[PDB]
């Protein structure tokens, strides 16, 4: 289910960081590397399906302190001709803004169900900040076209903010 | 086999199916192959067509011949913004579209869709400084395929992008 180029990227990055660790170099990269999105939150298992459907491959984006940490990882990644595709969420550059969620009995902001440390807040607002978890697919369509926001049900059915299913 | 299913729909709708985008354009130099590969993405395998009906018409054709599905970029009503002219004065960067040559002039709208105002720089530190160092953000790509989005997302991996940038030279005519 998960693409091999992503899995290769995870392993190649694990290689780069271990090399930095064993050689006692690039401490700021080591400090600044936080792992993939999937390993930095928990939620209740009832929400597993709609969280994985909303995140898609961004579950395997790498959370990092900064763009400098990203490009230092990539400079050694590419020096070693390592396999994979990697995508970084650099906390000091993510320009995501806070979202006004609607008052409703029918829906919940998905980010309100994710347990993560607030230092990763810009990363999780980027991935999940614009998504409502709704009771039904009936109510997702009305909520998406009333407050222009992606909607999704607990069983995985989605309604887009533009109006696509 | 997909080569002549492709040649068959071109002769079935002449003037209407222009072809796969990789066949319709070429990066001007070899140094730009990985960056163009990265920016174009899955659009380099897109079949450019005139209209969305003929796209569905070719969907129905491949559906009839057991062949594997393809993706179609209908040109006529492509959501596309015009290329930002002022970015050519940016030191260190040229436009990604300004670095592709394309076979008919209609195809320029497909590249405008796929590239937009993405910029190519010669090294990562240049791409990082143009993307994020100014007051306005820019989408930039370095020659090793490291891409900086306006949202702040960064992506890369040069050996996986080199392995599919060689596709630019292999589809050039089989001499035999």
């Amino acid at each position: 289910a998960t693409g091999k180029a992503i899995l290769n990227g995870i392993d190649s990055i694990n290689k780069v960081l271990d090399h930095f660790r064993r050689k006692g170099i690039n401490q700021h990269v080591q400090n600044g590397y936080h792992g993939i999105v999937m390993n930095n939150f928990e939620c209740e298992p009832a929400f597993y399906t709609c969280v994985e459907v909303t995140a898609g491959n961004r579950l395997f984006y790498h959370i990092v302190d900064s763009d400098e940490v990203s490009t230092k990882i990539l400079m050694e990644f590419n020096k070693m001709n390592l396999p994979g595709e990697v995508t970084f969420l650099p906390l000091n550059k993510l320009d995501v803004r806070d979202t006004a969620y609607p008052e409703t009995n029918d829906a919940i902001p998905m980010i309100s169900k994710l347990r993560y440390n607030p230092r990763f807040d810009k990363a999780f607002k980027h991935v999940f900040g614009k998504t409502l978890i709704c009771r039904s697919m009936e109510v997702s369509t009305q909520l998406a076209r009333a407050f222009t926001m992606d909607c999704i049900t607990l069983e995985g059915d989605q309604v887009s903010h533009r109006g696509a299913l | 086999r997909k080569a002549e299913i492709m040649e068959s729909i071109k002769r079935l709708y002449p003037g209407s199916v222009y072809g796969r985008l990789i066949d319709l354009c070429q990066p001007t130099q070899k140094k730009y192959q990985i960056a163009v590969t990265k920016v174009l993405g899955k659009n380099m395998d897109a079949i450019i067509v005139d209209s969305e009906k003929t796209g569905r018409d070719c969907i129905q054709y491949i559906k009839e011949q057991r062949g594997e599905p393809e993706t179609f970029l209908p040109l006529d009503y492509l959501e596309v913004k015009p290329t930002d002219e002022k970015l050519r004065e940016l030191k260190g960067a040229k436009l990604v579209i300004d670095v592709i040559r394309y076979e008919p002039p209609h195809i320029k709208k497909a590249l405008q869709y796929a590239c937009g105002n993405a910029l190519v720089c010669d090294n990562v530190e240049d791409a990082r400084r143009i993307a994020f160092g100014g007051h306005q953000r820019h989408k930039t790509v370095a020659l090793d395929g490291t891409l900086f989005q306006k949202s702040g997302v960064i992506s890369g991996g040069a050996s996986d992008l080199k392995a599919k940038a060689r596709r630019w030279d292999e589809k050039a005519v089989d001499k035999l």
